[PDB]
């Protein structure tokens, strides 16, 4: 079962401070090692620090600027990262795994995306994507749902509860003014619509707001 | 009977050591006692004091662990040999 | 502190064959090497530990292998699902440390794009909004070119596009062009076109439809 816990997402204004969570469940250890690695989008996993909950003892990356602070809840099974003064620069997403002690990263989570912005947290607005009344098709069809005007990252989109997986293109988002903007598309067999179901769902974390939008033909 | 006390005492120096060595070692650049199990090794040729020198403490603490780990070692050997050494002594006196 | 270098940074193979990427140690740290696989927005994921060992979960295709100062990982009959990034991570000496990542990209045949286009929703259009996208599904190579043309003429504002790393459900590429517009500028335009143009064909790929 999916170990380490992450809070989706977190927006901070530039000079504010975060405090991420991470939350374990599952074989816990007095050696167990807590690590916080950090991936900016489109670069490399970049270590941060470490900390060993059974004695608090806690170890950072000597090269990059120190804006972290780890510290681990003892009874909760939480390690808790505090990075304050942020900047542009820190926005990423924040990774922690567990180490047995024996040097590698078992298991790592989600991951907490951080974006540092002065803008507003703008939950999205979910439109259906049918075919015009006016082309034709055969064996597939691509449906789709536009989620745009939200802000900040990530947005999780799924269809059918997950259920349905084959043939999905959840798109990269696009910034124009404060505000992300991306579509994601599904295509069932032509003949498996719209009597089956196919609704696609769309998670905000960063608003814990998440709806839902069942994609019907045009009357 | 106080050499397997020894033993006993010994097995505790030689994990509590595998543990604060590696809990010492992390953090300062360049050390390499830093994983759970080749520490254990570390500190079980320490007290043999046979040590290689395939890992070797290079922090405070971490050398001061090895201290202890070389004297329970260095002990409990003196405290087996002066027991062994009673015993001959005993069932010769006969 | 050990650095790992890892080149390539991209790795181009063809599917069924067989791909290895190394890992450069700055210095001698035995078999402490450690390979992790990250997909698109996924996380990082075991693959191998001590350059060499087995992760329950991980296909038998995935194989380590070196010591020293050179490993390298190996994936014998690529697939769709491994693209990816790899990076390798040590841990003989404090800190650890990572490699740059290595990308690893797929060759499978060319494919001509599946276009779609669709009008904007009514539930947009209830607030002043009006949006047109269209994509252009499951293509390859990436590269490709979208056009719009509100009304026999050509438009350029108000397009933004978005492009797909490659799949890892078949290797191939997508892109979705949206057309945003004031529900007054859709109002008073009929036709809306979406012309993609593909090494795949010499002519363009097209997809329309009128407000009515
Ligand atoms: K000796
Ligand atoms: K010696
Ligand atoms: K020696
Ligand atoms: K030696
Ligand atoms: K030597
Ligand atoms: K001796």
């Amino acid at each position: 079962q999916v170990q380490l816990q992450q809070p989706g997402a977190e927006l901070v204004k530039p000079g504010a401070s975060v405090k991420l969570s991470c939350k374990a469940s599952g074989y816990t250890f007095t050696s167990d090692w807590i690590h916080w690695v950090k991936q900016r989008p489109g670069h490399g996993l970049e270590w941060i620090g470490e900390i060993i909950p059974s004695y608090g003892r806690a170890n950072y990356n000597e090269k990059i600027q120190k804006k972290a602070t780890l510290t681990a809840d003892k009874s909760s099974s939480t390690a808790f990262m505090q990075l304050s003064s942020l900047t542009s620069e820190d926005s990423a997403v924040y990774y922690c795994a567990r180490e047995r002690g024996d040097g590698y990263f078992a298991v790592w989570g989600a991951g907490t995306t951080v974006t540092v912005s002065s803008a507003k947290t703008t939950p999205p607005s979910v439109y259906p994507l049918a075919p015009g009344s006016a082309a034709q098709t055969n064996s597939m069809v691509t449906l789709g749902c536009l989620v745009k005007g939200y802000f900040p990252e990530p947005v999780t989109v799924t269809w059918n509860s997950g259920s349905l997986s084959s043939g999905v293109h959840t798109f990269p988002a696009v910034l124009q003014s404060d505000l992300y903007t991306l579509s994601s598309s599904v295509t069932v067999p032509s003949s498996s619509w719209p009597s089956e179901t196919v609704t696609c769902n769309v998670a905000h974390p960063a608003s814990s707001t998440k709806v839902d939008k069942k994609i019907v033909p045009r009357d | 009977r106080a050499a397997g006390a020894a033993t006993v005492l010994l097995v505790i120096v030689l994990l509590a050591g595998s543990y604060l060595a590696v809990l010492a070692e992390r953090g300062a650049p360049g050390a390499q006692l830093i994983t759970y199990p080749r520490a254990l090794w570390w500190s079980v040729h320490t007290a043999t004091t046979v040590g290689y020198g395939d890992l070797y403490p290079v922090t405070l603490w971490g050398r001061c662990v090895a201290v202890v780990v070389m004297v329970a070692g260095i002990t409990s050997a003196g405290l087996v040999t002066a027991a062994l050494a009673t015993w001959f002594v005993g069932r010769e006196q006969e | 502190d050990i650095l790992l270098t890892q080149s390539p940074a991209i790795l181009s193979v063809s599917p069924g064959e067989r791909v290895s990427f190394s890992c450069r140690a700055s210095q001698s740290i035995g078999t402490d090497i450690h390979w992790y696989q990250q997909r698109t927005n996924g996380s990082p994921r075991l693959l191998i530990k001590y350059a060499s060992e087995s992760i329950s979960g991980i296909p038998s295709r995935f194989s380590g292998s070196g010591s020293g100062t050179d490993f390298t990982l190996s994936i014998n009959s690529v697939e769709s699902e491994d693209i990816a990034n790899y990076y390798c991570q040590q841990s003989n000496r404090w800190p650890f440390t990572f490699g740059s990542g290595t990308k690893l990209e797929i060759k499978r045949a060319d494919a001509a794009p599946t276009v779609s286009i669709f009008p904007p929703s009514s539930e947009q259009l209830t607030s002043g909004g009006a949006s047109v996208v269209c994509f252009l599904n499951n293509f390859y190579p990436k590269d490709i070119n979208v056009k719009w043309k509100i009304d026999g003429s050509e438009r350029q504002n108000g397009v933004l596009n978005s492009w797909t790393d490659q799949d890892s459900k078949d290797s191939t590429y997508s892109m979705s062009s949206t057309l945003t517009l004031t529900k007054d500028e859709y109002e008073r335009h009929n036709s809306y076109t979406c012309e993609a143009t593909h090494k795949t064909s010499t002519s363009p790929i097209v997809k329309s439809f009128n407000r009515n």
